[PDB]
């Protein structure tokens, strides 16, 4: 029970996060960061595996690429499915993508979260604010989920 | 650090129309290559930087106030080797004047 | 003297890129960055030897070598607390030479390498005769400092000193290559007159 | 300077009582109370000229420079109608007069005419003098001479007498 | 020394939520605590009937058992804020008398002597730190109260 | 000092006044290397960018000015609260001289040492 009740935030389930400023289209090839180019492979697999989950037409061109820490997942007994479900429930504006949940050694788990224009509806939500500040705020909210 | 060609000043990244454009106080805007897509980043397992102690470990054999140990040196065959305990992880590194370093150095 | 010294390189000659890449060491005097040096430890040791001789460098000048950063600092301002400390000498060079000779002997397979090695010895030049002379008034701290027996140490330089708190400690680790001491401290030195009452 | 081999140093018959001799020598060399008189002496000699020099300086212009400034010994004034007397600390305490000394100021002034004063050595005022310093008469005074002066020979000095 | 030897070989594996340094410090603090058996020799060298100090301590008139153990049979480990002597002198040093990253207990405030036996310079210095801390805390508490 | 008291002057302004022209060289004075890819260098360069781009509430008009003369003018306006070509030159030279006197006096007291001072400042 003590383990169950203790708060586990998303921030502690990742090794690194990169704000890439990229767009993904199921039919249109888009520019991608070089060192993260190979990512494309697993993304394709995800698209093949989940017919229902496909990129929306609302993508805002901002991407958050997260590397998950398998050791922490095993220690805390958190499955990737639970993380994805909770992230989607808490944050509906974002579009979630993940690699295979095999967790085999040598194949890190990568999660790509693409913002939608819903998060950018009124960039001047209170006062004139740029898109990248809004993206940073979304990242901060995501990590504290 | 994008540097304007006309002036050696920094360019801001506008992030307009999906393409990075480097604006300067004098104008002279420049397009952005795909290597410039990354907005920001953060790696949580920072630990202790290697440059954090690079110089200190380099100078450790010559520092009188450092602890010694009676283990032999594989390279130069000296009875004593300087022992350095660094980091909250308490990493023990054995070094010598000849250049031997137990930390894969 | 430092500017004329070959090791010291004037700021104009050196380049920030050279400093960062070639691993040069900044040299300061009273906080003024006068130049750069290739090896901080060698320069600090050489000027410490000069101070021990007492001709090139005044005995009351602080020489500090930082290891986390390669800077070397010389201080000569007022307000520096200073205290005399007996110098500890050793035969580490001879010990290293004997160790290398023993390693070569092992390589040759003769198996007398154990005989080649010599014991390590660290001691202080202070003797009972010097104590008797001091009590008789013949010898003074100036005479000791003129010789190599003792030298003045400041809190800045004390960061580079490993001090045995008493001669008993030095004798205990006399043949311990693991505990090479730089100085010996008389215990009563850690107390004032009122406390010593 | 080459030193004798450390292996030949014979000090095994050394005891903490013997090591107390080093403390005795250190205290004798430095002294119980020091560097207050020394700090004052460097002030008086070099620092005062140093600071006054640091304070150099239809538009008539007259700057003020202090190239030369000479302090003097106490020189008790108006004693028996006498400008100069060998003011002794005991007299300063008993009478209550400050144990200070005249300060003479002589220099030259720059002359500028955009659109200079000549001063002989004069005593602007007197400056407090620490007892036991070079200016004080007690310096270079024997203990019997200290008693003849009236000061306690055992006193180490280093305190001003004023008010 | 056994704990230190474990440290050299890297055997110390701290538990969850504790760094290696913190676990090592806790282990060293626990290992250096005096046993109750320390009172056996003390009670063997004193006659309760004719011992003024013991009669004063036991009857509650003055003193305490720790005072007796410090006067005779050793002061033991010095603790400040339930912590050993932290390396304030320099990076990895606690005093000018010990090397950088010293491993012996004596370098961090362990006193093997008693007040009657006599304290060496480092032991006296550590005791001085502890006593001055007690005084400073008392003054601060008085002011705040 | 009495002059420039309670004035929070951005560092790159100080660098530009004394002779530094390019931002690349200004960042070099602090990092000592732009080619190096050590994490310390990258993090420091990021901080220095953030300091360059941020706009100080005072010195904002002068912030982006390429001419150091104009920078010395803005500073002189701030301190002053306490032929023109010769007047601009005279006032700018005097202000630069007084800053050379009050900025790192131990490093030097003459304009010749200005570059050295800059290096030290960067350090
Ligand atoms: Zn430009
Ligand atoms: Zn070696």
């Amino acid at each position: 029970i003590a383990n169950s009740i203790e708060l586990i935030t998303f921030e502690r389930l990742i090794l690194q996060w990169h704000l890439l400023y990229e767009t993904y289209s199921s039919t249109k090839k888009n520019v991608m960061y070089p060192d993260f180019a190979s990512d494309v492979e697993w993304m394709t697999d995800f698209l093949e595996n989940h017919p229902l989950l496909q990129p929306p037409e609302d993508i805002a061109n901002w991407c958050i690429r997260l590397e998950l820490n398998k050791t922490t997942m095993i220690l805390k007994s958190i499955s990737l499915e639970s993380i994805i479900n909770s992230l989607r429930a808490k944050h509906p504006n974002t579009y979630i993508m993940h690699s295979v949940e095999n967790t085999a050694s040598g194949i890190p788990i990568i999660i790509r979260i693409y913002l939608r224009e819903s998060a950018f509806r009124r960039s001047t939500n209170t006062r004139m604010a740029t898109d990248e500040k809004i993206a940073v705020n979304v990242v901060d909210k995501l990590l504290n989920s | 650090m994008k540097i304007c060609k006309a002036c050696s000043s920094c360019m801001v990244r506008t992030y307009v129309d999906g393409n990075i454009i480097f604006r300067c106080s004098c104008g002279e805007s420049v397009q952005g290559d795909s290597q410039n897509l990354l907005v920001s980043s953060k790696v949580y397992h920072t630990g202790e930087m290697e440059d954090k102690y690079k110089i200190f470990i380099k100078n450790a054999p010559f520092d009188p106030t450092n602890c010694q140990i009676k283990k032999d040196c594989p390279n130069c065959h000296l009875d004593y080797l300087t022992q350095i305990c660094i980091g909250s992880q308490k990493i023990i590194i054995l070094v010598c004047r000849c250049g031997y370093m137990s930390n894969r150095g | 003297r430092l500017l004329s010294d070959p090791a010291i390189q004037q700021l104009a000659d050196v380049s920030n890129k050279d400093i960062v890449r070639k691993g040069l060491a900044r040299v300061f005097i009273n906080g003024e960055w006068i130049g750069c040096c290739t090896n901080a430890f060698e320069l600090a040791q050489r000027y410490r030897m000069f101070r021990r001789e007492g001709k090139i460098v005044h005995p009351h000048t602080t020489i500090y070598w930082d290891s986390m950063v390669d800077e070397v600092e010389f201080w000569l301002d007022v307000g520096r607390l200073t205290r005399p400390l007996l110098i500890v000498d050793n035969n580490i060079e001879k010990y290293n030479q004997a160790c290398y000779k023993a390693a070569e002997a092992r390589k040759k397979g003769d198996k007398d390498w154990e005989k080649h090695k010599i014991p390590f010895i660290q001691n202080t030049r202070f003797t009972s005769q010097m104590a008797k002379d001091i009590l008789a008034g013949t010898l003074t701290l100036e005479d000791l400092v003129a010789q190599g027996i003792c030298e003045f140490i400041t809190p800045e330089e004390a960061e580079n000193c490993l001090v045995a708190f008493s001669i008993i400690e030095l004798r205990k680790h006399k043949h311990d290559v693991t505990r090479r001491f730089t100085h010996v401290d008389v215990p009563q030195a850690i107390l004032g007159l009122a406390a010593l009452v | 300077i080459t030193y004798g081999p450390i292996e030949t140093v014979d000090n095994e018959e050394l005891t903490e009582a013997d090591m107390l001799s080093f403390i005795s020598a250190a205290v004798n060399s430095t002294g119980l109370i020091g560097y207050n008189i020394k700090s004052f002496d460097d002030l008086m000699d070099n620092g005062i000229p140093q600071i006054v020099k640091q304070m150099f300086n239809e538009s008539v212009q007259i700057q003020f420079n202090f190239t030369d400034v000479n302090i003097e010994r106490p020189q008790h004034r108006n004693y028996s109608q006498g400008n100069k007397i060998n003011l002794l600390p005991n007299k300063a305490r008993l009478c209550g007069l400050s144990y200070s000394g005249p300060v003479n100021l002589a220099a030259e002034v720059i002359l500028t005419a955009h659109y200079r004063a000549s001063i002989p050595p004069f005593q602007v005022s007197t400056f407090p003098i620490m007892r036991g310093s070079n200016r004080c008469h007690t310096h270079h005074l024997s203990k019997t001479a200290k008693k003849e002066i009236g000061e306690d020979p055992n006193e180490p000095g280093g305190y001003f007498i004023a008010r | 020394e056994e704990i230190n030897n474990r440290l050299l070989h890297g055997d110390i594996m701290p538990p969850i939520g504790l760094t290696t340094h913190d676990f090592y410090e806790k282990l060293q603090l626990n290992a250096l605590k005096f046993p109750d058996r320390i009172l056996k020799p003390i009670m063997n060298s004193i006659n309760p009937e004719t011992n003024g100090l013991f009669q004063m301590v036991a009857t509650g008139a003055k003193g305490s058992n720790p005072n007796m153990i410090h006067i005779m049979a050793g002061i033991g480990q010095i603790e400040i804020n339930t912590q050993r002597i932290q390396p304030q002198f320099s990076f990895g040093r606690t005093l000018v008398y010990y090397p950088r990253f010293a491993l012996e207990a004596q370098a961090y405030g362990f006193i093997c002597n008693s007040y009657i036996a006599g304290l060496t310079s480092p032991e006296f210095i550590f005791g001085e730190m502890n006593g001055r801390f007690d005084l400073i805390n008392k003054a601060l508490s008085t002011s705040s109260t | 000092s009495t002059k420039f008291s309670k004035l929070r002057i951005p560092w790159y302004l100080i660098f530009r006044m004394f002779g530094m022209t390019g931002d690349d060289s200004i960042i070099e004075q602090v990092v000592f290397d732009l080619e190096s890819n050590s994490p310390v260098n990258t993090f420091m360069i990021e901080i220095l960018e953030k300091s360059i781009h941020v706009l100080d509430p005072i010195f904002q008009p002068v912030q982006h000015e390429p001419n150091r003369e104009k920078i010395i003018q803005f500073l002189s306006e701030k301190v002053s609260k306490f032929s023109d070509e010769n007047a601009v030159q005279y006032l700018n030279e005097r202000q630069l001289t007084i800053l050379d006197k009050i900025l790192l006096p131990h490093m030097g007291q003459t304009a010749d040492t200005r570059v050295r001072k800059l290096r030290f400042l960067g350090l």
